[PDB]
C-alpha cells in the first residue's frame, strides 16, 4: 500500500517528523518497504501566465513571450513547441535554483532579452516529460510558489501490509492507525450526499444474499466523458501507484484509494432490465475488460443484467457492460461482497485486481453509502450529468456480525507480563474504534467495527494492546520448567557421532538436492518408477532420490572438473522408496571417494584408494557402538555398483546397505574416468550397539599359532576364519589374517591365506599338546569343508 | 575378470574411551541437559575448601592422616570434589546448578578401595528447594543413567555437610549406589548464602563404583593398570 | 547443531518429522484454510491433491502435540521446500522451528527466550528488536531483527516467532484455557551466512572443495 | 517434586577444541584412553623431570606413590611397559589430567593432554605395511589436535 503522507496528514497529522513516522510505523506492524520524496529540489519558481507570445525575428525555432507572475510582466525567450498564450506554467524567474545546480541568469538570446525561464516536469525533477512545458490547470494561482501549489513538500510512503490489516489498504484506514498510534484527532473527509435531480433508477436483486448481503445503484445521466481528470487527483492516485487511465476509472479508484470502497461504472445503455446479483452459471462465458474470455463456474457471483452476466462481482468487469468513448450515460456499483465467498476465485481465473484485493482481505460493510456519495459528487465535478436517486438493496440478515468478545484484565497482564491500566486499555481499544463496555472488576464487553475483519478472540484484542503499547517496551522473562535429570541409551551411535567419524577419517560433507534428474534416477536405480513431482521446479529436478548416490557423485565430478583429484564425501538424509502408498522416507549416510589413498605428501605412499580403503571407513562407522560383530559383508550385486567389487551389508540377515565400486559402465556414461568408491547405509540399522559386558581377564600367557593355508582362490575369506573360529575351541582369544598369497610359488586358481591364531587360558598356562591337537582340528576341519591345505 | 574378496579394510581403526570416561560423560549428561554447568577445582586443595566450609570440625576423624593425604599442615589431596561446589558458592549467589566430576584421593587403600579414584558430586542452591525436589531428582538420575524404571529406596544417613541426609538404593535385594541430602545451614552461612533465602540439595557418587555395576566390573584394580585385554572391552 | 545446542542444554527435546507430508499436518493443523494463497502450486510442491514437500518443519510440531499431552519442548531441524526459486532463494533450505506449551507461558517468556538464544548464537551482547507481524498459526507475532554487528558485507530481520493460535492448539486436543504456548521459526542458511560472512547462497548447494574446506 | 526453572538458551563459543571432542578424535586416530596415578616414584619424577623437587606428599600410601606428577608421561609410559610385560607389540595410549608444578607457594596445576605410542605403524593386517611407528606418526596425531578448532596456523613445531 502506497500513499503521499501529506494527504495522510490531511486525516491524522502525527506532529512528528517524517523520520520519525517511518520509523514508528514499521514498529506497530506496518512494515516501510520505501519512504520517497515526490519531486527534485528547487526555489524561485512560481505560477506563471502567458500573455502573448510572437515569432522571434532570429530563430524559427523560437517564440518571444509575454509572461506575468501577478505582480509583474517579464519578457521570456522560449522555443518549446507548446508555448502559447493563455497558458499557465511553471515560470522559473532571475535568480531561481533548479535542480542539479542550475542558477537561472538573464539573457540575450539572438538578440532578444529573455528575465527568466519556463520549465517542463523534466527540468524541475517533478516527471520525465521533457516534451514540453509542464501546462498547469487554466486555473492555477498566478504568482502562487509551484512547490506549494504541487504539494511537492512530501514524501510517498509504502507498506506491506500483513493479510490481516485489509482495512489499512485505504487512506482512511491508514489515517485511523496513525490517530491510535498517536492519540491524535482524526478528521475524515465530510461527505454530504448529493440530491437526486431526477428519479430515474434501475431496479437491484439480490439472488445470492450470502454472498453479496449490499449492493447500492445510481443512475448518473448525460456525463462528458471527454472531459479530464484534475491534476489534484492525477498526483494523489499516482502517488499510490494509481496510473490515470480515463476520468470515470481514475474516480472509482480515487474513491477506492481515498476510502477503501472499490466501485464499478457500467454504461447504461448496456443494462437490460436491472441488476441481478447472482451466481454464474456453469460454464457461462464473459469477457472482461482486458479482453480475456472466462469461463465460469457455479460458485462465482457475478453482476448481471436480465440478460447476461456483466462483471465477475468484485474482482473485475465486463467489455461490452463497461463505459466506452460513446457512453453519455452511467450506472454507478458499490456494494460488499462476502470475503469468505470471494476467497481465491479471482486466482482461479488467474485474475488479481486491487477490488479483488480489497474485498478478499475485507471491505467495512457499512461503507458503500458514504462512498456512494462521494463518487456521485467527484462525476459531477469530473464530467458533469444528473444524478438519480441511490437504490440500496440489503439482507440484514446476511450483513458480517461478530459476537462482542469479553476481555479479562488478568488475560493481558498475563500475557504481556505487565498489567496496563484500566484507562489506558480502554483509551487504546477505543482510538481502534472498538466498542468497550465496562463488565465488572478489571473485566469488559468489546465491540468489533465493521472495518476490521481480524477481530474475533480476547488474543486479538491483547495482540491490539501489545502492538500499541510497543512490543520492545514489553517485560522479558525466562519460562519456567520443573525438569527431571534424562538421557538417551548408552550403547547408540547417533548421527551427529558418524559424521565427527567420518570427519577424522579423512571425508568432506556434502549436501546435495533431494530431486533430481530422473534420466540420472535411471542410471542408478534402473527399472524403478521414482516418485515424481507434480510441479517440479525444472525437468531435471522432477525425480526424489532412492539413494544419495546420484548426487554424492554428481557433487565428487562436479569437483573432478574444478581442478579437484582426491574427492572425499558424504552426506546423510532422507531416501524415498515406493509410490505414495507404502513411501518408506529412511535416513541414509552415504559416501563417495576417489583419487589417492592419502593427501601429496613427502611421507605417504603414492597408492591410489581402492575398496579396501572404503571398507575401513564402513568397518569403522559400523563398530562405532561396539556392535561390529552383528554385521557381515557378504558378496552381492547392485545396478549401480561393479558385480566383481561389491558386498551387501548386512544384520540378523536384514539389509543394512551397499559397498563397492560404482560400474565401468556407469562412469563411462557420466564422463568419469576415476575409480569410485560407494556406500550407503541404513541408518536405523547402525544405530543400535551393545553395552559392554565385562569378562575376567587371565593371569597366564597366550599361546600363538600361525597357519598358511591353500584354498581355492574364490572361497571367500571370512567363511574359512568363520569355520577355524568354530573348530578353535573355547581358549581363542584372536584370529588374525596377516597376509594373502595368490604368485607363483603356489597354482594359478589357489590362494596362501597366512593367519594367526592366539589362545588364553582364563585359569591356567596352555600346553603345547592341546594347542597342537586344537590346531590339527582346525585343519581338519578346513580339508573337510573347503578341501584346503598347509603351505 | 578384476574381481576380489570380503577380507578386512586396510589401515587403523578405532581405539576407545576409558570405562570411567564413559561413565562421567553418562552422569553429566544427565544434567546438563537440565541447566547443570560443569564445574572444576583444583586437586591439591586447602583445610578450609575440603573440611572447614564443610562443616568438618578441626578434631574430626576424616581430616586424620589415617584417611586424608597431606603436603603439610594446611595443605593436602582432595578427599572429595565438594571443595569445587565451595569454591562456586563463594564466588556466585543463587541459583546455582553444578555437576563436578573429577579425581578425588583418600589414603585408606586395599582392594575395594583405591588411594585414587573419581566422583561426581551434584549442587542445586535456590530460593524453594525441598528434600521432595531432592529424591524427584535422584530417582530421576539413577533410573536415566542405569536405563531402567527401577525402585529408588532413600535411607536416612548422616553427613557434616548435609542435613538431613540420605544413603540411595536401588534393586539388584538391595545395593546402595549414592548419596545425598539437603544442604546444612551453616555450609551456605559460611560461604554467604543466607539459609533464610536459600534452600539447596547436594548429592555424591563414585564414578568406579557406578561403572562397575553398569559393565559387570568385579574388580576394581582393573581400572588403573590400563591392560589392553581390559580396556579393549569398552570400545 | 549449533542451534540445537542452545536449546538442547535447557530440556529442549530434537523432533524429527517426514519430508513428504499431508495437507493436514502441513497446513490445515496451521490454521492455513484450504483457500489460503500458500498452499498453491506457485509456493507448493505436490505429488498430488493432498501429499506434497513440506513448506516447513511446522508439521513436526503438531505430529509432536498429538502424540503427546504438556509440558512440550522441542526443536525441529530439517529440509523444508519451496517452490519460488531463483538467487535470494533455493527450492530446498534448511530450518529450525521451535514450540514450548506449558501451563503459564507469556510473549514475555517469548522475547526473553528468543533474545537470549540471538546473544547465544552470535556470540555478543547485540540488540534484539520485536516488530509485529502476522501468522495464521500464532497470535501475537513479531518479526525479530538484530544490529548489523555481524555486518551485510541499521537493523537485519534474522527470524519470526510468536505465541501459539488457540485454534492450532484445539486442533491438537490441547486446551487453549489450560495450555498457552510460543513457537519461532528460523532459516539456517541465513544464519550460516551471516555467521561465516557467506555472500552467495548458491555456494551451500554446489559442494565445491574449495568453500566446503574453509570450514574444517 | 522436580525443581522449577527460568532457564535462558546458552551455549559455549563455536570455535573452541573441548577436551570430550579431543579424547574422540585420538580414539578415531587409534588410541586407547588410559587413566594414571596422579602421585608417581620419586625416582621416576626425577627420570623425567631432572633436577625438579616434585611437591612430595607426607604421609604417601606407599614410597612409590609419594611424588605429584609434573608430566603424565611417566605414568603413560608404565602403562605402555605395563603391557608390553603383557605380551602386546602396538600400545597407542593417551591421557588427559593435571599436572603439580612447584612448591605449594606458587603451585600451578594444568590440565594436559598427553599420549604414548610404540610397535607397528599399522595393526597386523593383508593389506597393511609391517612399517614400525616413527616421530612422523605422532605429528600426524599431534597436528589433527592441533587442527580440530581451525587454528592450526597458529602453532608452530620448532
Ligand atoms: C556422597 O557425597 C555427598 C553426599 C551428600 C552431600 C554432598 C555434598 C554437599 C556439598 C556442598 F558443598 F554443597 F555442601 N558438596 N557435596 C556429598
Ligand atoms: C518463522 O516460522 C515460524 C514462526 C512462528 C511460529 C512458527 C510455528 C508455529 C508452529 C506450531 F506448530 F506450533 F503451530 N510451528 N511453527 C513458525
Amino acid at each position: 500500500m502506497k500513499f503521499s503522507e501529506k494527504w495522510l496528514r490531511s486525516w491524522a497529522n502525527p506532529q512528528v517528523s517524517h523520520d520519525e513516522l517511518v520509523a514508528r510505523l514499521s514498529m506497530v506492524g506496518l512494515e516501510v518497504d520505501a519512504d520517497l520524496p515526490v519531486a527534485g529540489a528547487f526555489s524561485g519558481v512560481v505560477v506563471g501566465e502567458v500573455l502573448s507570445t510572437e515569432q522571434h525575428p532570429d530563430a524559427d525555432k523560437l517564440r518571444v513571450c509575454q509572461v506575468s507572475n501577478g505582480s509583474e510582466t517579464f519578457q521570456v525567450v522560449c522555443g518549446a513547441p507548446n508555448v502559447r498564450a493563455g497558458l499557465k506554467i511553471p515560470f522559473a524567474m532571475i535568480g531561481a535554483e533548479l535542480p542539479d545546480d542550475f542558477k537561472i541568469k538573464k539573457a540575450k538570446l539572438r538578440g532578444v532579452e529573455s528575465f527568466g525561464m519556463l520549465c517542463s516536469a523534466k527540468e524541475l525533477q517533478i516527471s520525465e516529460e521533457n516534451a514540453g512545458l509542464l501546462e498547469l490547470p487554466a486555473d492555477a494561482p498566478v504568482g502562487q510558489d509551484v512547490r506549494t501549489y504541487l504539494e511537492l513538500a512530501d514524501y510517498t510512503i509504502e507498506v506491506g501490509l500483513t493479510p490481516n490489516r485489509g482495512d489499512c489498504l485505504s487512506l482512511a484506514g491508514l489515517a485511523r492507525e496513525v490517530s491510535a498510534i498517536y492519540d491524535v484527532p482524526l478528521a475524515p473527509v465530510a461527505v454530504d450526499a448529493v440530491a437526486a435531480q431526477h428519479d430515474e433508477t434501475r431496479p437491484v436483486e439480490l439472488a445470492a444474499p450470502a454472498a453479496c448481503p449490499r449492493y447500492l445503484g445510481r443512475v448518473i445521466r448525460n456525463v462528458d466523458l471527454s472531459r479530464p481528470t484534475p491534476l489534484w487527483m492525477v498526483e494523489r492516485l499516482r502517488r499510490s501507484d494509481i496510473r490515470s487511465i480515463d476520468p470515470v476509472v481514475d474516480v472509482t479508484n480515487y474513491v477506492m484509494i481515498e476510502l477503501g470502497q472499490p466501485m464499478h461504472a457500467f454504461d447504461l445503455a448496456e443494462i437490460n432490465g436491472g441488476v441481478r446479483v447472482r451466481m454464474a452459471e456453469d460454464g457461462e462465458k464473459l469477457v472482461l475488460l482486458d479482453g480475456q474470455e472466462i469461463t465460469l463456474r457455479a460458485d462465482t457471483l457475478v453482476i448481471a443484467d436480465h440478460q447476461r452476466a456483466l462483471a465477475i462481482a468484485g474482482v473485475m468487469g465486463g467489455e461490452h457492460s463497461g463505459v466506452s468513448d460513446s457512453t453519455r450515460d452511467l450506472f454507478l456499483e458499490a456494494a460488499f461482497f462476502d470475503t469468505i465467498a470471494l476467497a481465491g476465485k479471482a486466482r482461479s481465473y488467474g485474475l488479481h485486481t486491487d477490488s479483488s484485493h480489497r474485498f478478499e482481505r475485507g471491505v467495512d460493510s457499512q461503507l458503500a453509502r458514504k462512498a456512494m456519495e462521494r463518487a456521485t459528487r467527484l462525476i459531477l465535478d469530473i464530467v458533469g450529468g444528473e444524478p438519480g436517486p441511490i437504490v440500496e438493496q440489503v439482507s440484514e440478515a446476511h450483513l458480517p456480525k461478530v459476537a462482542p468478545i469479553t476481555l479479562r484484565a488478568e488475560r493481558v497482564t498475563q500475557m504481556l507480563g505487565m498489567p496496563l491500566d484500566a484507562a489506558e486499555i480502554v483509551r487504546l481499544l477505543q482510538a481502534l474504534e472498538l466498542t468497550v463496555v465496562a463488565d465488572g472488576e478489571g473485566q469488559w464487553s468489546v465491540g468489533v467495527p465493521s472495518h476490521r475483519f481480524d477481530i474475533s478472540l480476547e488474543v486479538d484484542l491483547i495482540e491490539e494492546l501489545a502492538r500499541l503499547y510497543g512490543y520492545n517496551r514489553l517485560p522479558v522473562r525466562y519460562p519456567q520448567a520443573r525438569l527431571a535429570p534424562n538421557n538417551k541409551p548408552e550403547a547408540r551411535a547417533a548421527l551427529p557421532l558418524l559424521r565427527r567419524l567420518l570427519v577424522a577419517r579423512g571425508y568432506q560433507e556434502a549436501i546435495t538436492f533431494s530431486f533430481i534428474d530422473p534420466a540420472l534416477f535411471e542410471l542408478f536405480d534402473p527399472g524403478t518408477q521414482p516418485l515424481t513431482l507434480a510441479n517440479p521446479i525444472s525437468a531435471d529436478m522432477a525425480a526424489m532420490r532412492s539413494s544419495l548416490w546420484p548426487g554424492l557423485v554428481k557433487a565428487l565430478q562436479h569437483n573432478l572438473n574444478r581442478q579437484q583429484s582426491r574427492v572425499r564425501l558424504f552426506e546423510s538424509g532422507l531416501r524415498f522408496v515406493g509410490q505414495l502408498e507404502g513411501l518408506k522416507q529412511e535416513a541414509m549416510l552415504a559416501g563417495a571417494i576417489c583419487g589417492k589413498r592419502l593427501p601429496e605428501g613427502w611421507a605417504n605412499g603414492r597408492d591410489g584408494v581402492d575398496f579396501f580403503d572404503a571398507k575401513a571407513d564402513v568397518e569403522a562407522v559400523l563398530a562405532s557402538a561396539g556392535a561390529l560383530g552383528d554385521f557381515s559383508f557378504v558378496p552381492g550385486e547392485h545396478p549401480a555398483l561393479h558385480p566383481g567389487q561389491t558386498a551387501r551389508i548386512e544384520r540378523e540377515g536384514r539389509l543394512v546397505g551397499y559397498l563397492g565400486a560404482l560400474h565401468p559402465e556407469l562412469a563411462k556414461k557420466l564422463d568419469l574416468e576415476q575409480p569410485v568408491f560407494l556406500f550407503e547405509l541404513l541408518l536405523a540399522e547402525v544405530v543400535d550397539g551393545h553395552l559392554p559386558k565385562f569378562r575376567e581377564l587371565s593371569r597366564f600367557p597366550e599361546v600363538r599359532r600361525d597357519l598358511a593355508l591353500l584354498v581355492d582362490q574364490d572361497v571367500p575369506a571370512q567363511d574359512i576364519l568363520t569355520q577355524i573360529r568354530a573348530a578353535a575351541g573355547e581358549w581363542l582369544t584372536d584370529l588374525r589374517l596377516f597376509d594373502v598369497y595368490h604368485g607363483k610359488g603356489i597354482d594359478p586358481h589357489r590362494k596362501s591365506l597366512a593367519v594367526g591364531l592366539t589362545w588364553q587360558h582364563p585359569s591356567r598356562t596352555l600346553n603345547d599338546d592341546e594347542v597342537n591337537s586344537t590346531t590339527q582340528n582346525i585343519v581338519t576341519s578346513l580339508e573337510e569343508r573347503f578341501n584346503a591345505t598347509l603351505r | 575378470e578384476r574381481i576380489d574378496v570380503t577380507l578386512p579394510g586396510r589401515g587403523q581403526l578405532s581405539g576407545g574411551l576409558h570405562p570411567v570416561t564413559r561413565t562421567l560423560e553418562r552422569i553429566e549428561q544427565c544434567f546438563s541437559r537440565i541447566g547443570y554447568e560443569v564445574a572444576e577445582g583444583p586437586e591439591v586443595e586447602d583445610d578450609y575448601h575440603n573440611f572447614e566450609a564443610l562443616n568438618i570440625p578441626g578434631h574430626h576423624p576424616a581430616r586424620a592422616m589415617h584417611d586424608t593425604f597431606y603436603f603439610n599442615a594446611n595443605m593436602l589431596l582432595r578427599t572429595h570434589t565438594s571443595p569445587v561446589q565451595v569454591r562456586t558458592m563463594e564466588s556466585q549467589q543463587p541459583p546455582i546448578r553444578i555437576v563436578c566430576p573429577g579425581r578425588v584421593y583418600r589414603c585408606d587403600s586395599d582392594l575395594t578401595h583405591s588411594p585414587m579414584f573419581h566422583q561426581v558430586e551434584g549442587l542445586l542452591v535456590d530460593e524453594g528447594v525441598s528434600f521432595a525436589d531432592l529424591k524427584g531428582t535422584i530417582e530421576e538420575f539413577l533410573r536415566a543413567f542405569f536405563e531402567k524404571q527401577l525402585e529408588v529406596r532413600f535411607r536416612p544417613s548422616f553427613f557434616p555437610f548435609t542435613e538431613p541426609s540420605a544413603e540411595v538404593d536401588i534393586q539388584c535385594g538391595w545395593l546402595e549406589v549414592m548419596g545425598c541430602g539437603m544442604v546444612h545451614p551453616n555450609v551456605l552461612r559460611m560461604s554467604n548464602i543466607d539459609p533464610e533465602k536459600f534452600q539447596g540439595f547436594a548429592f555424591g557418587m563414585g564414578a568406579e563404583r557406578l561403572a562397575m555395576l553398569r559393565y559387570g566390573v568385579n574388580d576394581l584394580r582393573l581400572f588403573f593398570d590400563n591392560d589392553l585385554r581390559f580396556l579393549g572391552q569398552f570400545r | 547443531e549449533r542451534i540445537e545446542q542452545c536449546f538442547s542444554r535447557i530440556g529442549y527435546e530434537v523432533a524429527e518429522g517426514p519430508e513428504v507430508e499431508d495437507d493436514y499436518h502441513n497446513f490445515e493443523a496451521l490454521n492455513i484454510p484450504g483457500h489460503h494463497p500458500a498452499r498453491a502450486m506457485h509456493d507448493t510442491f505436490y505429488f498430488n491433491a493432498n501429499m506434497l514437500l513440506r513448506t516447513h518443519t511446522s508439521p513436526v510440531q503438531v505430529r509432536t502435540m498429538e502424540s503427546q499431552q504438556p509440558p512440550i519442548r522441542i526443536v525441529c531441524p530439517g529440509r523444508v521446500y519451496r517452490c519460488d526459486s531463483d538467487l535470494t532463494h533455493s527450492p530446498m533450505f534448511h530450518q529450525v522451528e521451535g514450540l514450548l506449551v506449558d501451563e503459564g507461558v507469556s510473549f514475555a517468556d517469548l522475547k526473553g527466550t528468543i533474545e537470549e538464544f540471538l546473544r547465544a548464537f552470535f556470540e555478543k551482547q547485540l540488540e534484539v528488536r520485536f516488530r509485529p507481524s502476522f501468522f495464521p498459526f500464532t497470535e501475537p507475532s513479531a518479526e525479530v531483527d538484530i544490529q548489523c554487528v555481524i555486518c551485510s558485507g541499521g537493523w537485519l530481520e534474522v527470524m519470526g516467532c510468536g505465541m501459539v493460535h488457540p485454534n492450532v492448539l484445539r486442533m491438537s486436543n490441547i486446551d487453549p484455557e489450560k495450555f498457552q504456548g510460543f513457537a519461532f521459526g528460523m532459516g539456517a542458511e541465513r544464519l550460516a551466512m551471516l555467521r561465516y560472512g557467506v555472500n552467495d547462497l548458491r555456494l551451500f548447494f554446489d559442494n565445491d572443495l574449495r568453500f566446503l574446506g574453509q570450514f574444517r
